């Protein structure tokens, strides 16, 4: 028993750490439909890319070096890495992963 | 006690649940008449505690090496008669029902147990620097503890995620298979010399065993047997 009045301002606290928790869970629910909504209205563009870029490679065989950016070039010594990670925090294992 | 202390002979002397002459002092005094003090408590605590108290002290002449047992009701620490107990002793372990729970069977909590001879004058330079290090993490942890709880162990910083893996291997390190207790748990009783516990702890906290999970910790002797299992398992 530390005091009626601190638990009781402890429960206070951790029911506005609840409120807060479930509006950001509710918000972030509402902006994953967005981004979902984003992911299929963007991915026509890619499919027909995909689509045109395939007939393109298929129509090229043995080039000069097969193209710039589609050169295999072998004895590989840089590799050069995008990784795309949020923002801001609270988001779980996410970023960790 | 006092015959063999006074002739010279060093004595061991072992009072379990000094609380319970607390307690029958209290009765006694409820009996008698007298007003009473706190949770019914006698008027006459603090005398009764002195008077048995002050006669443990060791002396010029012989010394008595005392390790008194004390009840807690219920679990409350404010309790009067422990707290009245605290001031009369040079070393205090406390032993917490969230720690025995836990499996942790000597529910020894660190924060909550002293000593006066843990100076880097009477026990050793190292010896203290590794129990206030020791100390120093658990308490990081027990103030990210409400983090912990809710956000998870996610959302602290680097530093912080290591001290919390520490400060956890540091908790099931302290438990330690007892030769008394090989009935409860199927494993021989361990002696761990002071000598060991400090290097052992002084591995731990310098990384070494970062990459050993945290079960192999729980009822171990010295880091070298928290090795030997770590490799068995391999």
């Amino acid at each position: 028993m530390p005091s009626s009045r601190e638990i009781k301002r402890r429960i206070r606290s951790v029911k506005n750490v609840a409120q807060i928790t479930r509006a950001m869970e509710m918000v972030s629910a509402s902006k994953m439909r967005r981004a979902q909504r984003n992911v299929l209205a963007t991915r026509p563009y890619a499919d027909r890319m995909r689509e045109v870029m395939a007939n393109l490679t298929a129509r090229v065989v043995g080039a000069a070096r097969r193209g710039t950016l589609l050169e295999k070039r072998e004895t590989v010594k840089s590799v050069a890495l995008l990784v795309v990670t949020p923002d801001r925090g609270l988001c779980g294992s996410l970023v960790a992963n | 006690a006092e015959y063999f202390r006074d002739e010279g002979r060093d004595i061991l002397l072992f009072i379990d649940n000094i609380f319970r002459f607390v307690q029958a002092g209290s009765e006694v005094s409820s009996l008698l008449g007298r007003m009473p003090s706190q949770v019914g408590y006698q008027p006459t605590l603090g005398t009764e505690m002195g008077e048995l108290q002050e006669r443990i002290t060791s002396t010029k002449r012989g010394s008595i090496t005392s390790m008194q047992a004390v009840y807690v009701p219920a679990d409350d620490y404010t309790d009067p008669a422990p707290a009245t107990v605290f001031s009369h002793l040079d070393a205090t372990i406390s032993l917490e029902r969230s720690i025995a729970e836990r499996a942790i069977f000597p529910a020894v909590d660190p924060l909550a147990s002293t000593s006066r001879i843990l100076d880097p004058n009477i026990v050793g330079e190292e010896h203290y620097r590794v129990a206030q290090e020791v100390k120093r993490v658990l308490q990081r942890y027990k103030d990210l503890k409400d983090i912990i709880a809710i956000l998870g162990m996610e959302e602290l910083s680097d530093e912080d995620k290591l001290t919390v893996q520490r400060a956890r291997k540091i908790e099931l390190f302290f438990s330690q298979p007892f030769t008394v207790a090989q009935q409860f748990t199927g494993r021989p009783g361990k002696y761990v010399p002071v000598k060991k516990t400090v290097e052992s702890f002084a591995r731990l906290l310098n990384g070494e065993g970062d990459h050993i999970p945290e079960s192999f910790f729980y009822m171990q002797g010295d880091f070298d047997d928290v090795l030997a299992a770590y490799e068995a398992s391999q």
